[PDB]
Parts: C-alpha cells; structure tokens; sequence
C-alpha cells in the first residue's frame, strides 16, 4: 500500500477515481492511496531564481 | 479452490492437491497491501493488522 | 529505540504518524521516538555569513 508522509506545513490532493470522489489533506499526516487513488503531480517553478 | 490455516497438522487427502503455502504478509500501524478478489475482480486495500 | 537529547535552550518537533498526533518539546530533555514518530528536519542557513 503506497503511502506518503505529508510535511508539517504542507498539503496534498488525491482523487479516488473508482469511487468518483476527491479529497485534500494537510498537516504532518500520512496519506494512504486507495487502489485507484493518485497524487496531484504539481510541476512548480524552481532552479535558481525561477524556471 | 480453498485455504486451510490455523495451528494444526494437515495431510494431502486421497482427493485433493496442494497448490501453494499461504504466508509472508505481516502488517502494522499505517501499513498494508492491495488484494484482488479474483472471482469478482474487486480490487481493494486492506491495512492495519496482519492479514 | 531511537532517542535524541535536546539541547538546554532548544526545541524539537515530532509527529506520531500511526496515531495522528503532533507534539513539540523543549529544554534539556530526551525525545524518544515512537514506532512511527519522525523528527522535523529543518534545513537552516549557515556556512560563513548566510547560505
């Protein structure tokens, strides 16, 4: 069972595609992906100033 | 097919064949695996205690 | 059992992920991490003036 520990001051969004329901959680907790849940892959700017 | 478990002693009866030795799955707090009920194809995720 | 001695005038934050509860402690004490507790790894500025 794939599970990711969420950082203290951060958040993560997932969607249970099989059941048709979204959910979002924040704080120092661990998200446990259901059989058809998937993380929201968020490509952000970084590098040196901003890429 | 069927499964036999528990602290006992089995022997191949004159009608049946052994397929495999069901073992190797220990889970603890916030841990688990994905299992698919082959008869119905119901993919699910069991977590918590050993299963 | 992993345990860290906290400095006299400092603090450390941990989170018991299995039980879903955060805690923070300060002073000259020792923190004893529960089976699924983890320290807050805080990357700070240092080096020569500030990196």
């Amino acid at each position: 069972v794939v599970s990711y520990r969420v950082p203290h001051n951060a958040a993560v969004q997932v969607y249970d595609y099989r059941a048709k329901r979204a959910r979002v959680v924040f704080g120092p907790e661990l998200v446990t992906l259901d059989p058809e849940e998937q993380f929201t892959v968020l490509s952000l700017s970084a590098g040196r100033p901003k890429r | 097919c069927w499964l036999i478990r528990g602290p006992l002693e089995y022997v191949p009866s004159a009608k049946v064949e052994v397929v495999e030795e069901r073992q190797a799955i220990p889970l603890d707090q916030n841990e688990g695996i994905y299992v698919q009920d082959v008869k119905t194809g119901k993919v699910r995720a069991v977590i918590g205690s050993t299963y």
